Order: C-alpha cells, then sequence, then structure tokens
C-alpha cells in the first residue's frame, strides 16, 4: 500500500466522479494525489484486502458494516477535535459509534423513498394494496406500475418490516445478537404480499438494480424505489419524476432501513494522517459535499452548514420523512450475517424456491446464531457452472 | 486505427471511406477481448454512432462489417450499455432472423446472433429486454426445424447457445420454452438428430449436442413434478434412452467425459421411473456410470456437482432394479475377508464412498450414504457391518432406524 497517495474505495452507485474532485482540490493545495476507485462487490472486496495489509486508505460505505470491519481490527481509530464534531449532526455521529469509539466520518443520512413518473402517474398511491390495481390500469397502455431491485434485501425490507418485522432488537440501550424478528407474522405478511406480486405478475422476479433503473428512466414503468443517489440519471432522462413517501402496508408505513454514509479509515493506512485532513478540511466541508452532491446525490449530508443549503429540496424532504418512519440500521458485527440471511430469503421466497414461511424461517436460524449457510444445492451449481463456461466472442 | 480516429470516420466521411475504418478496426481488434481504460470514452463515442445507424436501419453492403464493430464493441463492459436498448436489440433480432416482427444474409445472421450472445451473457437489461421481446418463441422454432434445416454448423450453435443463455439466466424465458414452447419435446428431437448410430460424434455434432444437453438441464431441473402422465414419461423415456446413448458413445477431440457429464446430469432431473431404459445380465451401461462416479471421486472442490448426479442416478437404478442392485452391490461392496480393517481407510470404491458418509456437505453425506444403504438392501446390520457405525450413524439417525 502505497505511501504518500490517497486510494479511496466508493460503492459504483455513488458520485465517484464528484469525489474525484475533491480529490483534485487536495492535489492542488497539498500536491498529493488523490485516486478514487468503485470495485464490485464493495462490502465483501475490503474485508478480504484489508485483512491481509492492503485496501484503500479511505472506505466508503454506509455504517452498517463498519461495526464488522471494527470488530475485525480493520479501522483505524478517527481523532475529530471537538470543534470538527460539532460542525456535524450528533445523530450520524452515533451510527458510527462502535464500543464508545469513532470507527468513521459519517457523510449523509440515506433512505429509500417512492419515485414516479408524474407524467404516467400525477397522483402517486398512498397504498401497497393499490399497486396490482394500478398496474392493470398501466398494461392497458403497455407501460406497468412499479419495478425495483429485488436482487437486494435492502430495497424489499421496507416492505418487509413495515407489519413488524426487524432485524435486531433494541432493549436496554443494546442490540442482543439472539432477538431477530425475521419470520415474525409482519414480516411474513410484507414478504408475502412481495411474492404475490411477482405471481400476479406485477413484478419480475429476475429484476436488479440496472433492469430496474432503466425501466423507469425510459418512461416503462410508473414507479420505482431508490435513494438519492438515483436522482442524478433520472435528470439526465426525459422523465419527469417526484420523490414521495413509500407506500402504506395494511395501513401501516413502511419502515426503510436507514443508512448513514461514512469514510472508514483503513488500519494498514500509512496515510492516516493525510486521510484525516481529506475527510476533515476538503469533503466534509460545503465544497466537498456540493461537489459530490452534484455528481450524484447524498441526501441529508452530516454536515450542518451545507444541509441548510438543500433541506428545501422536496426530495431531501422525502427521503427525511420515510427515514422517521423507518428505522437506523444497527452496525453490529452480526448485520453482515444478517444481509447475507435475508437476501437469500427475499431471492428464494420471490423465485418460488422457498415458501415465504420455509425461508424466513432459515433466515431467522442464520441470522440467529451470526452463522451463513453457505450451501447451494446440486442444480444451482450446475447451472452456475454452465454460465461460467461461456465466454464472448 | 484508433477509436477516435475510428469514430471521426462514420461521422465526416464519405461510403468508402467509413468501411475502411471499419474494416482496418475489425482486422486489428478481431481478437481485442481487454481494452484500454485511456481510449474509453472514445470507443463509447463509437459505440454510439454505431448503434444509430443500426437502430435506422443498415444497408446491406455495409451489414457484416457493421455488426463485426459491434460484436468487438460488445466485448468491453463500458460500451455494453450503449447497445442494450429495445431498439438496437429488436434490430439484431431482425437481422438475426429471430424477431417477432426480406431475406437472410447468413453472415448477417451469424454475426448477429453473436452480438445478442454477448449483450444478453453480460448484461441484465438485456437479458429483460430479451425477454420481453420473446426471442426464444423464433429461437427455439429453427432450433426445432431439425433436418428440414440448411442452416449451417455455426448459426444452429449459436441458436442454442443464445437458447442456453436466456433459459440460464431468464427464469420467465426458461419456463416459456418448458411449458408454452414444450422444448423438451423439441430439443430431444433436436438431440436425436443431432446424434443421429455412431461409434464416433464428429466435433461440429460434439458442440451443438452439449449445448441442447445444456440448454435441457436449465429447463428440467426443478420444472419436472413428482407424477407425470404417460405422455410427459413416454417422453421423458424416449429423452434418457438418447442420453443412454450419449453414455455409451464416444466424443471426438477428448471430449467424451464433457458429453457424459452432461448426459449424467440431465439424467438426474429425469422422473426416478423413467431411469428403467438405462436397464433395457446388461449391465453395460451401469458399468460405464460407476466407472463414471469412480474416477469423478478425485474432485475436491466440485466433488458435489460431480458425484451427486450419477450417484443419485446408480441409487435409482438400483432401488428399483434387482440385477442392478445385485451387480452394484458385488462391484462397490465385495464380500469382506478381514474384517479389522476399517472402512473408512484405504482406496478402494467402498473406502472413498464411506469417507463421504462425513463429509462436511449435507447433500454429499445424503447422497453417498443413501447409495450404499440401497446396496445393503436397507438391512440395518449389513449397512454397519459394510461402512462402519459411526459412517452409518448420520443416515439411520436422520431414517428414524434407531429404534
Ligand atoms: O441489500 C443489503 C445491503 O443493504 C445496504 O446496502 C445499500 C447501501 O446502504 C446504499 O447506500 C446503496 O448502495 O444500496 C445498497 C443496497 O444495494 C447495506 O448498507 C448493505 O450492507 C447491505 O448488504
Amino acid at each position: 500500500i502505497e505511501e504518500g497517495k490517497l486510494v479511496i474505495w466508493i460503492n459504483g452507485d455513488k458520485g465517484y466522479n464528484g469525489l474525484a474532485e475533491v480529490g483534485k482540490k487536495f492535489e492542488k493545495d497539498t500536491g498529493i494525489k488523490v485516486t478514487v476507485e468503485h470495485p464490485d462487490k464493495l462490502e465483501e472486496k475490503f474485508p478480504q484486502v484489508a485483512a491481509t495489509g492492503d485496501g484503500p486508505d479511505i472506505i466508503f460505505w454506509a455504517h452498517d458494516r463498519f461495526g464488522g470491519y471494527a470488530q475485525s481490527g480493520l479501522l483505524a481509530e478517527i481523532t475529530p477535535a471537538a470543534a470538527f464534531q460539532d460542525k456535524l449532526y450528533p445523530f450520524t455521529w452515533d451510527a458510527v459509534r462502535y464500543n464508545g469509539k469513532l470507527i468513521a466520518y459519517p457523510i449523509a443520512v440515506e433512505a429509500l423513498s417512492l419515485i414516479y413518473n408524474k407524467d404516467l402517474l400525477p397522483n402517486p398511491p398512498k397504498t401497497w394494496e393499490e399497486i396490482p390495481a394500478l398496474d392493470k390500469e398501466l398494461k392497458a397502455k403497455g407501460k406497468s406500475a412499479l419495478m425495483f431491485n429485488l436482487q437486494e434485501p435492502y430495497f424489499t425490507w421496507p416492505l418487509i418490516a413495515a407489519d413488524g418485522g426487524y432485524a435486531f432488537k433494541y432493549a436496554a440501550g443494546k442490540y442482543d445478537i439472539k432477538d431477530v424478528g425475521v419470520d415474525n407474522a409482519g414480516a411474513k405478511a410484507g414478504l408475502t404480499f412481495l411474492v404475490d406480486l411477482i405471481k400476479n405478475k406485477h413484478m419480475n422476479a429476475d429484476t436488479d438494480y440496472s433492469i430496474a433503473e432503466h425501466a423507469f428512466n425510459h418512461g416503462e414503468t410508473a414507479m420505482t424505489i431508490n435513494g438519492p443517489w438515483a436522482w442524478s440519471n433520472i435528470d439526465t432522462s426525459a422523465v419527469n419524476y417526484g420523490v414521495t413517501v413509500l407506500p402504506t402496508f395494511k395501513g401501516q408505513p413502511s419502515k426503510p432501513f436507514v443508512g448513514v454514509l461514512s469514510a472508514g479509515i483503513n488500519a494498514a493506512s500509512p496515510n492516516k494522517e493525510l486521510a484525516k485532513e481529506f475527510l476533515e478540511n476538503y469533503l466534509l466541508t460545503d465544497e466537498g459535499l456540493e461537489a459530490v452532491n452534484k455528481d450524484k446525490p447524498l441526501g441529508a449530508v452530516a454536515l450542518k452548514s451545507y444541509e441548510e443549503e438543500l433541506a428545501k429540496d422536496p426530495r431531501i424532504a422525502a427521503t427525511m420523512e420515510n427515514a422517521q418512519k423507518g428505522e437506523i440500521m444497527p452496525n453490529i458485527p452480526q448485520m453482515s450475517a444478517f444481509w447475507y440471511a435475508v437476501r437469500t430469503a427475499v431471492i428464494n421466497a420471490a423465485s418460488g424456491r422457498q415458501t415465504v414461511d420455509e425461508a424466513l424461517k432459515d433466515a431467522q436460524t442464520a441470522a440467529a446464531h451470526n452463522v451463513k449457510f453457505v450451501f447451494d444445492a446440486v442444480t444451482d451449481i450446475i447451472i452456475k457452472e454452465n454460465l461460467k463456461d461461456c465466454g464472448l466472442f | 486505427m484508433e477509436p477516435r480516429a475510428v469514430a471521426d470516420a462514420l461521422e465526416t466521411g464519405e461510403e468508402d471511406v467509413v468501411m475502411e475504418a471499419l474494416r482496418a478496426y475489425n482486422r486489428e481488434n478481431s481478437q481485442s477481448f481487454t481494452f484500454d481504460d485511456a481510449q474509453q470514452e472514445d470507443r463509447k463515442r463509437l459505440a454510439k454512432l454505431l448503434v444509430s445507424v443500426l437502430e435506422q436501419g443498415l444497408p446491406p453492403s455495409r451489414r457484416v462489417i457493421w455488426l463485426q464493430s459491434i460484436r468487438i464493441l460488445s466485448r468491453d463492459r463500458s460500451c455494453l450499455d450503449s447497445f442494450t436498448s429495445r431498439r438496437s436489440l429488436q434490430a439484431l433480432a431482425c437481422y438475426a432472423g429471430i424477431s417477432a416482427s426480406e431475406p437472410l444474409n447468413m453472415d448477417v445472421v451469424l454475426e448477429s446472433l453473436k452480438c445478442l450472445c454477448n449483450l444478453v451473457l453480460s448484461s441484465p437489461v438485456a437479458q429483460a429486454l430479451a425477454a420481453e421481446a420473446g426471442l426464444v418463441v423464433r429461437l427455439a422454432e429453427r432450433v426445432g426445424l431439425c433436418r428440414q434445416s440448411s442452416f449451417p454448423h455455426d448459426v444452429q450453435f449459436f441458436d442454442l447457445r443464445l437458447l442456453f443463455l436466456l433459459t440460464a439466466l431468464r427464469t420467465d424465458v426458461r419456463q416459456q420454452l418448458f411449458q408454452e414452447l414444450q422444448g423438451v419435446r423439441l430439443l430431444t428431437r433436436a438431440l436425436e438428430l443431432t446424434l443421429g448410430h455412431p461409434e464416433l460424434l464428429p466435433p461440429q455434432e460434439t458442440e451443438r449436442a452439449m449445448e441442447i444437453l445444456k440448454v435441457l438441464f436449465n429447463i428440467t431441473f426443478d420444472s419436472i413434478k413428482r407424477e407425470v402422465d404417460e405422455e410427459d414419461a413416454a417422453l421423458y423415456r424416449h429423452l434418457g434412452t438418447l442420453l443412454r446413448h450419449c453414455v455409451m458413445l464416444a466424443a471426438a477431440g477428448d471430449r467424451t467425459e464433457e458429453l457424459h457429464g452432461h448426459a449424467v446430469n440431465l439424467l438426474g432431473n429425469l422422473p426416478v421411473k423413467c431411469l428403467d431404459v438405462l436397464l433395457t445380465v446388461n449391465m453395460d451401461v451401469i458399468r460405464v456410470l460407476l466407472s463414471f462416479m469412480e474416477k469423478r471421486l478425485h474432485q475436491t472442490h466440485r466433488l458435489k456437482e460431480s458425484v451427486a448426479p450419477v450417484l443419485s442416478v446408480l441409487t435409482e437404478c438400483a432401488r428399483m432394479h434387482r440385477p442392478a442392485r445385485k451387480f452394484l452391490k458385488a462391484q462397490v461392496l465385495p464380500p469382506l475377508r478381514d474384517v479389522r480393517t476399517r472402512p473408512e481407510v484405504g482406496e478402494l470404491l467402498r473406502n472413498k464412498l464411506v469417507r463421504l458418509m462425513t463429509h462436511l456437505d449435507t447433500d454429499v453425506k445424503r447422497v453417498a450414504a443413501e447409495f450404499l444403504f440401497v446396496l445393503c438392501s436397507e438391512s440395518v446390520p449389513r449397512f454397519i457391518k459394510y461402512t462402519g457405525y459411526g459412517n452409518a450413524a448420520g443416515l439411520l439417525a436422520a431414517r428414524g432406524l434407531m429404534a
């Protein structure tokens, strides 16, 4: 890992080009080069390369993964002066608090919202139950009502948690490992409605992030569920869109998992002081955050002074309203195993491989024990191997 | 020819100078699969110029050359999203003759199928638009032409490859080929004609047969229910007979093992009752299946997918056919002389199969133990005698045979 440089990793759906602008300004004043990269499977790649002493100088991700990173000794302690800590909201400082120690700099609050096409759908629905009727009315013009990423549980979880589903119960001022609400009556009811949309052919089980984004941004589907990072591509497209509150399931609000984008410093980095100056004096300023927000919107930024310039944005207001009706993600190391189990459960329930009760039952056991059922059936291995044997021509 | 220069010719260039620019780029990069990140935006600009004319419609003069440039650029992840639009995928499907909506140039068809294979393989958006466009309908039909078709081997192979990619990646297309299009009957016919009873399968027929097997695996691995009718049973039995021929057949180019593996994997999806054709004493097929499995026991990282299908097939043959059960018992579990050496020690077949009974993978444990169990005629003390109690305990516990 090079010294005298700063290598930064941030997810590919974020403003990595905007972050490169902040690195240019950093090189202009100090003469230090800054490289921004967005590798695939970033949340898995960083543990494997940082545990060996490599990886980036600074790692960007939502706060939920940073506890497992800190528990493995992968993150260095950050030392923001009390004068700097007051420039950011305290609630975002909470999200990067692991064992009473600050492990990452918070950047911005994220939450899913209902994005809709004002031309195809001037009055967006307020409940999930009317979406089947709405998709019926929209199929008459070659369009559909709703499409969103069904390959990541983050996007399904708002419907799951609405009626009572939860991750780890917060009690006695702590998350307890063994209280998991993945297979209760509410999470079963939410996942069942999701599966019933797919059986009734209002949504396709194979829809991923890029398929959903492509459909909405080309005016094919009237609604999509996504976060602040997705507004730029909809701006660039010919779609006239609004960002509103998520629909209500069973008369209750959808509860999205609120994430706080955070920048962690690598323990193996020999530039822990340059990383501090870049994140405090360049990124977490009005100039640094605007450069990134101009690329892909961040949401409600942690820096007080610049959140004031964005708060009137009706899209930020809808992001916060959904954030208020949701739950701040835990950052316990068990979160990594929690997402792995719920990802398998959503896919299996949607694809019809398991029932709703089966998929959530297996996810509860794995999430309650911080274990990963790395199974894969024989027929699934054969297809994945036949696919892997196919190359380009 | 650099990407920026070739893109310049397409914009401000005469007909004869834009074709040479593409002609030279196709020569320099006909085998380019890695791309320099420096000229990334140059290639994306060139790719958007190629797609604009493709969406408008290419004149028949410059069609093979235009598609080859698109096929080369489709190998790059950065230029990928430029080619994955409805109009673009509709143009490629029309030029390939598989659009649902003019004579066909066989070179244009070949290049269009290759383009479609690249985009479908690489892009979920392309997979989604290909499902919407219903390409599988005309694809299966042309594949179903069989001896009625003078289509070249290349076109027939890339139809199957595109058929494999759609059915592997898209479950809606996979179910559409199985249910609406009756793909099992369609591909069983296509398999029957690709095989001809030659004692050696030529290289071309070997490629298409194995694609047919992999497509058949995609549409049968989780769609065939336990109880079928006699039409499906006669259909699956007939398909099983062709798989019996593959198991007994040799393939040119040292690909006989690759063909057998796909044949065995597809056998593992058929209804268990349809495996009787493997026997119609006469244990030539079982002997080949047994040594097929015996050679697969060396796989470590991919042991599961290598031995579970054939073991499951051997287990069902032994369970329903007494001469097969007894023949396999004589081959796998010969009568013991000295009962001192532990079953899980040694390099004999019985020793390799016993060690799998305590494998880490629960599928390998069940499949290996079930095999030796039925060879012991489901007798608990006979099962313990040959495999040892500690190794036998897993199966006996799962089946509630302790009491
Ligand atoms: O799907 C599970 C996934 O959810 C969250 O990931 C979000 C991320 O927070 C967003 O900023 C954006 O990148 O979308 C992601 C979902 O694809 C968790 O942060 C992540 O740990 C978890 O695996």
